[PDB]
RNA sequence: AAUUGAAGAGUUUGAUCAUGGCUCAGAUUGAACGCUGGCGGCAGGCCUAACACAUGCAAGUCGAACGGUAACAGGAAGAAGCUUGCUUCUUUGCUGACGAGUGGCGGACGGGUGAGUAAUGUCUGGGAAACUGCCUGAUGGAGGGGGAUAACUACUGGAAACGGUAGCUAAUACCGCAUAACGUCGCAAGACCAAAGAGGGGGACCUUCGGGCCUCUUGCCAUCGGAUGUGCCCAGAUGGGAUUAGCUAGUAGGUGGGGUAACGGCUCACCUAGGCGACGAUCCCUAGCUGGUCUGAGAGGAUGACCAGCCACACUGGAACUGAGACACGGUCCAGACUCCUACGGGAGGCAGCAGUGGGGAAUAUUGCACAAUGGGCGCAAGCCUGAUGCAGCCAUGCCGCGUGUAUGAAGAAGGCCUUCGGGUUGUAAAGUACUUUCAGCGGGGAGGAAGGGAGUAAAGUUAAUACCUUUGCUCAUUGACGUUACCCGCAGAAGAAGCACCGGCUAACUCCGUGCCAGCAGCCGCGGUAAUACGGAGGGUGCAAGCGUUAAUCGGAAUUACUGGG
RNA sequence: GCCCGGAUAGCUCAGUCGGUAGAGCAGGGGAUUGAAAAUCCCCGUGUCCUUGGUUCGAUUCCGAGUCCGGGCACCA
């Protein structure tokens, strides 16, 4: 279409689609060059014409090659790939953590909304969905979070228990 | 598909028209004959037979119908116009 | 392909001599034969039965230098062939071209005779044969082409191989460097202290 | 299914796909397939000059 | 001359002998994986998603069937640069031939896959109610006309695809009439039905002077044949399950109408009330079948990938057309899902063809070359097409062969390791020395796979004819993708070429050190609790070798499903 | 690509406001035995990702880059 672009040596044509746009690379399904079709593994060279082809949404340019590192380099889109991957899986996992977290909400601090208030100003907390999107995704590591709910201070006797602990 | 054999399709398709056309002819005369059999007009039913005879035989020779088939029609039908008496 | 290693060591393990340093010197002390293949080797071993059948298979193939795989081939061919499969076996192993060459003694050893055949230096009926595993038919007249002929080593090797108890199931012009093969050796005339059935039964397992 | 992890110092962390081969452990109840160490995400054992084919370590030469 | 063929061990126990499961030794593979990696030959290579698919190619051919000629090469004929013969621009199918079009043949072959199928299939062996293009034997005919239509013109719809209307023209296209038969029907008498021309030559003669006419090769029509192919039929065999026992109403049979190449519920109407089922029907699951492959002494057991026969499918469901033949892989029509063009009205498409892409997976290659060889289509042929096929590349994936020096050589070197620290061992291995140089790397040579086919030529056959053409000999020019071939000759130089498992018993092979029921091993027994031959390293050993192990899978041992062969 | 949060000794984790980094659980040693168990006695484990600046005080402040995790565009 008329747009050259530098790409680190060892680069794969898949990176190239991601470079233009993740979805161009996500649903991507093969690309030709110089009027010849090539496997994703073929490394890109000296500013050759690109003849990429796309699809719909499903992404697996390296779902079976990502960690394998069997040609599908540069952390660029693959970074974006884990994103996508997680996003879906984490969504259903939101649901899982959803239920789990709710019982624990009523476990220590009791009441959902009450416990959700303490999480309102929490860790880059974002919307209430991100909350379960985090725990349901496991990227918040619990127990710490639990005690944070009951981070209540008082010491109207516990101060002397802190003396009894010393006794 | 787009492969010089689509002509075959066209050519064969054209034949369908003509082929079915002449085939229609054959069966319709025969119908009048079977129709003639309900009537009992054995003389003119025979006439109808005398009409189809050249027509059915001919189509057999043209290849539109395997000869043996013609033999069938004329056979059993002639048997019917004999028994109609 | 070929063991190509400390050849005298194999004689140490298998038992006595394996003709791997033929002629000029017998297994003369500076050989440490007896038993001492390795460190502990000098110590007393029992060698359970299977071990015996093994050592025989090993020793034999060691003499002919052949590797187990192709050796297995020799066994199967020895099997389908009629009569004493143990004997047909020795007939086959002994008829080997490079082995026939050591029999004419052109090569001081079976090994030296092997590279010899591998250098296309030798022929049969006037046909250069490079195959080490070449099998020799009866009445063949294996020769030595002029280009590779008369190369010191071979002739002195002949006078050397004369020390043996002479092959007797063939023919040779010796001085003219030109082997020949009569009939395949009768079991009686071929060592005969190298038990064979131990191998037949070995693969029988 | 559960899977045994062969040799000294594995490096796997929760995820990481790994090839799986047969062979019961005969020690651990209900465990059946050895993780093909040295393949894919499962890096071979560190220092294995002997019997390195198993355990995926390559020549010690390097 | 045409099989000479059969191994056991560990493990229950304080110990035994039984019984007996688990486990191992073996061979095997379309294999993957780790580690490693010299060459060649012959083989094999998507087993999972019958998942979707960009590009190219995989099926065209005949001008010797036809109207024609849009290109192209020339001729012939002309305005004409006019070197008066150096050739510019032009008209004409006149020949070589040749886009598009009609038409014959082909496309139903070849090639892929194994989804479906538990029997409409297959194998084995029987059978009668059949058809059969192309090839081929015989018998005869090949008479005489008509209407068209495509291309091509004009106009015109549509963005495209693809048409619409009017006109004109042809034929081995089609239709009729005639003409018939050892052909059809028919008791017979009778009734009735076919087609087509080309290309080469040519003397006499007639030439509405295109030609008729003689001849020739082929093509054309019919019938009876033969071969081949194909459809059909019956019996027997062809997985598992009874925790599937009743199943079926075109179902079982008859009669008659129809129908197919053909018998037949193959399909209808009418009548009978049956048919199948414990020798397993029906229902459910699974599966392409076989020749064969693997294993096994054998009987069996597992499987049926490459190769070969058959069957079924060809984007999913289905229908029919044309034809000898398909209910059609690269044909048609409809539907569906999915892709893509759009001017939103409508359209286009099917890699389970070869390569190739994505995806699935533990995993399986190059969008390579050529028509030279075989075979295939067509054409009389020359020829053209031929991802069939031949070859080539790829990958140790297997089987096979060879090579990674050879002989010699003790100070039994060094260094490494154990030491009962004398020594032993590594180990003739190294070094050195002399030797030969396979195959790698290099330089020149050089088959076979090539048979035919071509032009000329002679004779023979035919014939009115040294014609033409056919058949058969001689002549030159020839025809190889692989292919800087095979193989050989010569070249310099040890030079360019070794790993992997294992060493407690099973089972070939030991010690030192480190670690201490830990870290780790394991197929079974079990090892490790501060002296491990069993864990990790080392040295040395054993095995195997461009392979070695691991796992999966079959069989074997297992006479633990026993028929041979047990209780 | 740009912007922002997360690495606190073996696991879980504590404070992470310029302050001299704490435990829970485990884990090892000791008496005990052939070794454990039970019993009894005793303790520990840090670079606060890494880097360097302001630094008595930085581990949180500062920017850099690491890996973790979120957000939005980039459609040849």
């Amino acid at each position: 279409k008329g747009d050259v672009v530098d790409l680190p040596a060892g680069s794969t044509p898949l990176d190239f689609a991601y470079h233009i746009h993740s979805d161009v690379g996500h649903r991507c399904i093969g690309a030709k060059i110089g009027g010849r079709i090539v496997p994703f593994t073929y490394q890109l060279q000296m500013g050759d014409q690109i003849e990429i082809i796309t699809q719909k949404q499903p992404n697996p340019s390296r779902d079976w090659l990502n960690p394998n590192l069997g040609y599908v380099t540069t952390s660029r889109g693959r970074s974006k790939i884990h994103a996508w991957f997680r996003k879906q899986d984490r969504d259903k996992n939101i649901l899982a953590g959803r239920q789990i977290l709710d019982d624990e909400l009523e476990h220590l601090g009791i009441s959902l909304k009450e416990a959700e208030k303490h999480l309102l100003p929490r860790y880059n907390f974002n919307d209430v969905d991100e909350l379960l999107a985090a725990i349901g995704g496991g990227d918040i590591r619990l127990n710490q979070m639990v005690n944070f709910l009951q981070s209540q201070f008082n010491k109207p006797s516990a101060e002397e228990q802190d003396a009894a602990a010393l006794k | 598909n787009i492969k010089s054999a689509k002509k075959r399709a066209i050519q064969s398709e054209k034949a369908r028209k003509h082929n079915a056309s002449r085939r229609s002819m054959m069966r319709t005369f025969i119908k009048k004959v079977y129709a003639a059999i309900e009537a009992g007009d054995k003389a003119a039913a025979q006439k109808a037979f005398n009409e189809m005879q050249p027509i059915v035989d001919r189509q057999a020779a043209k290849g539109l119908i395997h000869k043996n088939k013609a033999a069938r029609h004329k056979a059993n039908l002639t048997a019917q116009i004999n028994k109609l008496a | 392909a070929r063991y190509l290693g400390p050849k005298l060591k194999l004689s140490r393990r298998e038992g006595t001599d394996l003709f791997l340093k033929s002629g000029v010197r017998a297994i003369d002390t500076k050989c440490k034969i007896e038993q001492a293949p390795g460190q502990h080797g000098a110590r007393k071993p029992r060698l359970s039965d299977y071990g015996v059948q093994l050592r025989e298979k090993q020793k034999v193939r060691r003499i002919y230098g052949v590797l187990e795989r192709q050796f297995r081939n020799y066994y199967k061919e020895a099997a389908r062939l009629k009569g004493n499969t143990g004997e047909n076996l020795l007939a086959l192993l002994e008829g080997r071209l490079d082995n026939v060459v050591y029999r004419m003694g052109f090569g001081a050893t079976r090994a030296e005779a092997r590279q010899l055949v591998s250098h296309k230096a030798i022929m049969v009926n006037g046909r250069v044969v490079n195959i080490a595993s070449y099998q020799v038919s009866p009445n063949d007249v294996v020769s030595i082409r002029e280009k590779a002929k008369k190369q010191s080593r071979v002739k002195a090797a002949l006078e050397l191989a004369e020390q043996r108890e002479k092959p007797t199931w063939l023919e040779v012009d010796a001085g003219k460097m030109e082997g020949t093969f009569k009939r395949k050796p009768e079991r009686s005339d071929l060592s005969a202290d190298i038990n064979e059935h131990l191998i037949v039964e070995l693969y029988s397992k | 299914v559960t899977s045994y992890i062969g040799g000294e110092g594995h490096n796997l962390q929760e995820h990481s796909v790994i090839l799986i081969r047969g062979g019961r452990v005969k020690d651990l109840p209900g465990v059946r397939y050895h993780t093909v160490r040295g393949a894919l995400d499962c890096s071979g054992v560190k220092d294995r000059k002997q019997a390195r084919s198993k355990y995926g370590v390559k020549r010690p030469k390097a």
